[PDB]
């Protein structure tokens, strides 16, 4: 960090960049390991007012696969609209 | 200047490790020659830094 | 108490650099050839 | 506390005891039969009996979130002192 | 149209320098091979619904650059490739002949999960 | 960590800060890779124009992810079918233009940088709220609620012994793994 | 959106080709690598001095299992039998029995370390936080037998690491 | 019900016809596999063993089933001759490590309470 | 969503997929026995065993389908069905970002002609469906074993095959070679009967039978 400005210069010149700005190790910037106790929130449906499970029945509300054709003028369609050719990244088009 | 200071801590490391005996002890026993502040000591001799 | 959880700072974290910073360095191609030849005739001389 | 078998063989709290021959004992040879000295049964029996003057007392076990699911054991039985199932420590009502 | 595209952006795929008429004489071909198929066939009505219809602008509009969004089919150099599979596919169900009833009804209630 | 219905636990306090420090310094570490390898001739000649595959065979071979993208194939699950939050985030898919090994290597290192974009966007846009769904029938109740509320005990009980019953049916759910 | 990664336009001016010839003849990009690794050497290492210093861990760490007990000292375990029912490897085996007091706990809590996979589901399963799994990871051995932990072994280990795990769940139960 | 698909053979006659030459291949290979796999068994016990697994299923009448073991048995002779399998993979057929299992009623009764 | 717990639905894709279901249905009334679009916008094409080439070749080259990506093909061994196996292909369309599932029934002996010609990704995708399940695929380049051990016997993914199998290995020092024996576990699998006796979601309840 410890390292004197002399060989800091050697790292900076040989690498072509300044490394003291950011290093692969860690230092005092790390949050200390005794973080205060949290107060995690409550559920959106935690209210004791109208909260009947008859409303939210995620497992129950599922329905069998809908019957549309079974063994027992017209138009041509597609399963979805054809894809849209996305444009180049405005930030950086060509690497 | 800086090289002198880097040399200067080195003898300070010898002073920190109880002179020569501690320095030879820790380097042959822990491969560590760096001294830090005392933080605690259990009922075992496990000296912490 | 008031809800507490790991949240970003109110202004948000600092910008994250992500570009390639490959270092545009060194000398011109002619300069290397000029200097490369330059040290030569010194040797022969 | 912990007792000792005829073969020494300190008997654990459950009551395990290898009998005289019991060839399986040979695994403890040259080794130690790991037994926990602290026995739960007699390490809670000597605990002081709580004296709370109410019919129903919660038994969270200290540190409600950190303890055990809070029960509402009844305190009307005067023959014996009603205890929480999970806690095991005993509640008794002083003269009800 | 415009200057010929150097590469289509997909390796293996090559840029065809005469794409508009290549789409033309391909698109006629599916219309030709569709002639063998019966009129009642569900294939044919769908075929002609998108074959000569999409033969429309390529016959009318000659700029492939505008033809990209005429068919919403991506780059023309793979549209003619896609037309090739349609010509290929037309030959396939010239043999499958799928408009007959089912070969076999599903044996008992094999479907209808769960069991 | 990723359980049906969300995540098991919360991030510890300050965890986003440390990963923010990590995020800042990692762009440099990517530069180490590219400086080490990208322009190195020995790296290129062992990699460029090697193992090339055309777009049609690559797609017909059932390939996926970077395998298609390296051959210039215009496809990405996070973009075309954005699952989870991936729709509310911007990133550039690194489509190659040769299909050989080198094109993928550039695509992958670009995926690193674009991944770093996601970390920053998710960092500045981490919303508050609960960790799991508010449905004890599929999400085990909070430990605090476990020991005070009877419904939680039953829901926690049957969930850890029997487990939630998933309605019958079938589903092939697809996500773009880094592989 | 998207971006190309290898569309390269090598300019064919006499200037640029000189660099390309300079690049090939004088191993400039190779020298870039040499100076790159040299800068790495001139940096410090990050090799932690084990066992004189170990890796950074977290209070939520999952390690070796250890059955705990109440502040009174009676075993938290009540043989609800949840943990083995969720145990994804069926490493937990247990049989409850009547006890003399009537607080009928288990005579068997045997967790096979060579079958268990340290998911931590047992902790979440236990309603009384009886089975937690401690921060220790040094519990290696030389014979396969000593990894078949039994009720006594867990109880002893719980009494050993009791000083540590008590604070760990103290600083983490709010998250849970 | 009775009418069914010929996976490879219509009739039991051509089922053996597929068994025959496959046995010929499963007869010819023995000297070379015993040589390069570096075993200790003799060729002849290899020969009569080949008979042994040709025997246990020599009792089926369905043409599909028998020729399914034909392809099933077709699937190891190359797994052997291209040294794909191991010495442990063909001594496995030479069941050797187990003690002889009990045959008489007395022997089962003595060993345990299991038919 | 006014109910954040429940997953929102999308009818826009739902009936569009339903429209495409009828589309393919009318083209091949000889093959498509059953078409079904589920709640979660998933399309199913139930086909006859003979149709593995045509409908997949149709789904691969058609202008309105363009499903050229073989996501996967898998079997679902259902003992109670007369056709135990159920080979389930999955198709992905780059042009329409959709997914198509096709199912074919099979017994142990009835073969499926290989779909290698349609999807050449399927080359390796039968070498294990033959291994795990035992459904043989006709006219296919190679039917070798790549998941089961060399010379392993059986089809483990069959629901009648035990979890532990039949053979367990051990290095026998008598012969200096690992060898197989009938399996005998240190502990048997403590199977759990966790199916509640009270009926689940009545939506998919079976009709009075
Ligand atoms: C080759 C160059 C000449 C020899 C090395 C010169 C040298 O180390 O100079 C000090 C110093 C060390 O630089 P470094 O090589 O970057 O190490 C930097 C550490 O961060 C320094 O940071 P620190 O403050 O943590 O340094 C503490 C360090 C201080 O260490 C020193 O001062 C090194 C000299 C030995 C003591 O002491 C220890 O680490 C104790 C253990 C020593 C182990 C034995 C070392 C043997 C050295 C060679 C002996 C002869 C062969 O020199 C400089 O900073 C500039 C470069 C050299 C300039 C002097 C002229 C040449
Ligand atoms: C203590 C030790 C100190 C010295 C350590 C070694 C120094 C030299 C190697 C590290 C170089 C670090 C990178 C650098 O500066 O690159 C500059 C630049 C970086 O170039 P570039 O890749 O940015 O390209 C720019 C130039 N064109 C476009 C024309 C290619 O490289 C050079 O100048 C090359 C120098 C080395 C030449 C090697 C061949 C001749 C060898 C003769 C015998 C010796
Ligand atoms: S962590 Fe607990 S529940 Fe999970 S496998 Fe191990 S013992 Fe079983
Ligand atoms: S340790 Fe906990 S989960 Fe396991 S049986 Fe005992 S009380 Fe139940
Ligand atoms: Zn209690």
């Amino acid at each position: 960090a410890s390292a004197t400005r002399v060989i800091q210069l050697l790292r900076n010149w040989a690498s072509g960049r300044d490394l003291q700005a950011k290093l692969q190790l860690r230092y005092q910037e790390i949050s200390k390991r005794t973080q205060p106790p949290p107060k995690l929130p409550v559920g959106p449906s935690h209210k004791l007012s109208n909260n009947y499970y008859c409303t939210r029945d995620g497992r129950r509300e599922a329905m069998p696969p809908s019957i549309v054709m079974s063994s027992q003028e017209k138009k041509a369609v597609t399963p979805a609209p054809p894809i849209k050719r996305w444009e180049l990244s405005k930030d950086q088009p060509y690497l | 200047m800086e090289l002198v200071q880097v040399l200067r801590r080195g003898l300070q490391q010898v002073s920190g490790h109880g002179g020569l005996r501690g320095y030879l002890r820790v380097l042959f026993r822990a491969n560590d020659v760096r001294v830090g502040t005392l933080v605690g000591e259990d009922k075992y001799g496990n000296k912490y830094y | 108490s008031k809800v507490k959880q790991d949240m970003p700072p109110p202004g948000g974290y600092g910008p994250i650099d992500y570009k390639r910073n490959l270092p545009r360095r060194g000398l011109s191609g002619y300069s290397m050839f000029a200097v490369g030849i330059g040290t030569l005739l010194f040797g022969y001389w | 506390g912990v007792r000792t078998s005829p073969t020494g063989e300190k008997v654990t709290h459950t009551g395990q005891a290898y009998d005289d021959g019991d060839y399986r004992r040979v695994r403890f040879s040259d080794r130690q039969k790991e037994v926990n000295e602290n026995f739960a049964i007699d390490l809670i029996a000597e605990q002081p009996v709580s004296e709370v003057g109410s019919r129903v007392i919660s038994c969270d076990g200290g540190g409600g979130a950190l303890g055990h699911p809070r029960v509402y054991i009844n305190l009307d039985k005067e023959t014996k002192t009603g205890t929480c199932g999970y806690c095991g420590l005993q509640f008794r009502q002083p003269h009800h | 149209a415009g200057l010929l595209k150097k590469t289509t952006g997909l390796v293996g795929l090559a840029v065809c320098e005469t794409p508009h008429e290549r789409l033309k004489i391909l698109y006629t071909k599916i219309l030709d091979v569709l002639g063998q198929i019966p009129k009642n066939a569900a294939y044919r009505k769908y075929t002609e619904q998108i074959t000569n219809e999409k033969l429309g602008m390529v016959k009318a509009e000659p700029d492939v650059k505008k033809l990209e969004e005429q068919l919403q089919g991506g780059q023309i150099e793979e549209v003619i490739l896609q037309a090739e599979n349609e010509l290929s596919l037309a030959r396939k169900m010239l043999r499958w002949k799928p408009w007959e009833p089912l070969v076999e009804e599903p044996p008992a209630n094999q479907w209808k999960w769960p069991i | 960590y990723i359980r049906p219905g969300g995540v098991h636990q919360d991030l510890p306090l300050g965890l986003l800060d440390d990963i923010y420090e990590f995020s800042k310094n990692f762009s440099f570490r990517i530069d180490e890779l590219e400086e080490m390898l990208t322009n190195n001739r020995i790296w290129r000649n062992r990699t460029v124009d090697i193992g090339v595959v055309t777009a049609e065979d690559a797609l017909n071979y059932g390939f996926s992810g970077v395998m298609l993208r390296g051959s210039g194939i215009q496809w990405d699950l996070r973009k075309t079918q954005p699952y989870d939050v991936y729709d509310q985030v911007e990133f550039d898919v690194p489509i190659g233009s040769r299909g050989d090994c080198y094109d993928r290597y550039l695509c992958r290192v670009e995926e690193m940088r674009q991944s770093l974009r996601i970390i920053s966007q998710c960092l500045n846009k981490m919303p508050p709220g609960e960790i799991k769904v508010d449905d004890a029938k599929v999400s085990p109740p909070k430990r605090a609620e476990m020991k005070t509320s009877m419904e939680s005990l039953i829901h926690h009980f049957k969930l850890y012994t029997e487990g939630y019953q998933v309605p019958p049916g079938a589903t092939y759910t697809a996500i773009e793994a880094p592989k | 959106t998207y971006k190309f990664v290898n569309m390269r336009e090598p300019s064919m001016d006499m200037k640029s080709v000189t660099d390309r010839a300079a690049q090939t003849l004088l191993w400039t990009e190779l020298v870039r690598g040499l100076g790159m690794t040299l800068s790495y050497l001139f940096r410090e290492p990050a090799t932690i001095n084990y066992p004189f210093e170990k890796g950074p861990l977290s209070p939520r760490f999952r390690g070796e299992h250890a059955l705990r007990r109440y502040p009174s000292g009676e075993e938290r375990c009540i043989a609800c039998k949840l943990c083995e029912a969720v145990c994804p490897a069926q490493a937990i085996t247990i049989e409850a029995e009547p006890r003399a007091d009537g607080s009928r706990r288990t005579t068997r809590y045997d967790i096979d370390m060579t079958k268990c996979i340290y998911c931590g589901f047992c902790q979440e399963a236990c309603p009384v936080d009886a089975i937690v799994e401690g921060p220790n990871f040094e519990f290696s051995t030389e014979t396969h037998e000593e990894l078949l932990y039994n009720k006594e072994k867990l109880l002893n280990n719980g009494d050993k690491w009791e000083a540590e795990i008590a604070a760990n769940i103290q600083a983490d139960y709010l998250y849970r | 019900g009775t009418s069914v698909k010929p996976i490879f053979s219509r009739d039991m006659n051509e089922a053996k016809r597929r068994v025959r030459e496959l046995y010929r291949a499963w007869y010819r290979e023995v000297p070379n596999t015993v040589h390069l796999f570096q075993l200790d068994i003799s060729v002849k016990q290899g020969r009569d063993k080949v008979r042994e697994m040709f025997m246990k299923n020599a009792h089926v009448t369905d043409p599909r089933v028998v020729d399914l073991l034909v392809i099933k048995g077709k699937m190891e002779l190359e797994e052997t001759i291209n040294v794909w399998k191991q010495r442990t993979h063909i001594m496995r057929f030479f069941h050797e490590t187990e003690a002889p299992r009990p045959t008489d009623f007395l022997s089962k009764f003595y060993v345990g309470h299991d038919p | 969503d006014t109910r954040p717990t429940i997953r929102p639905r999308n009818d826009v894709v739902h009936k569009q997929l339903s429209a495409f279901g009828q589309y393919v249905a009318e083209i091949l009334p000889k093959y498509v026995q059953q078409v079904q679009v589920s709640c979660f916008n998933e399309l199913e094409i139930f086909i006859h065993p003979d149709g593995v080439i045509p409908v997949l070749t149709f789904l691969r080259d058609h202008t309105n389908a363009q499903f050229k990506s073989l996501a996967d093909l898998t079997a679902v061994d259902v003992p109670t069905r007369q056709n135990r196996f159920e080979i389930v292909y999955n198709l992905l369309s780059l042009r329409f970002n959709s997914q198509i599932r096709v199912k074919t029934y099979t017994d142990e002996l009835t073969p499926i002609e290989s779909s290698v010609t349609v999807y050449k990704a399927a080359n390796w995708y039968e070498r294990e469906i033959w291994d795990m399940f035992g459904v043989f695929f006709a006219n296919h380049p190679d039917l070798r074993r790549i998941l089961t051990g060399y010379g392993f016997e059986g089809h483990p993914f069959r629901k009648d095959f035990p979890l532990s199998g039949y053979v367990e290995l051990r290095y026998d020092d008598e012969v200096k070679r690992v060898v197989a024996e009938p399996v005998e576990l240190a502990q048997e699998f403590r199977k759990f009967d966790l199916n509640s006796p009270w009926e689940a979601f009545p939506a998919y309840r079976q009709p009075p039978e």
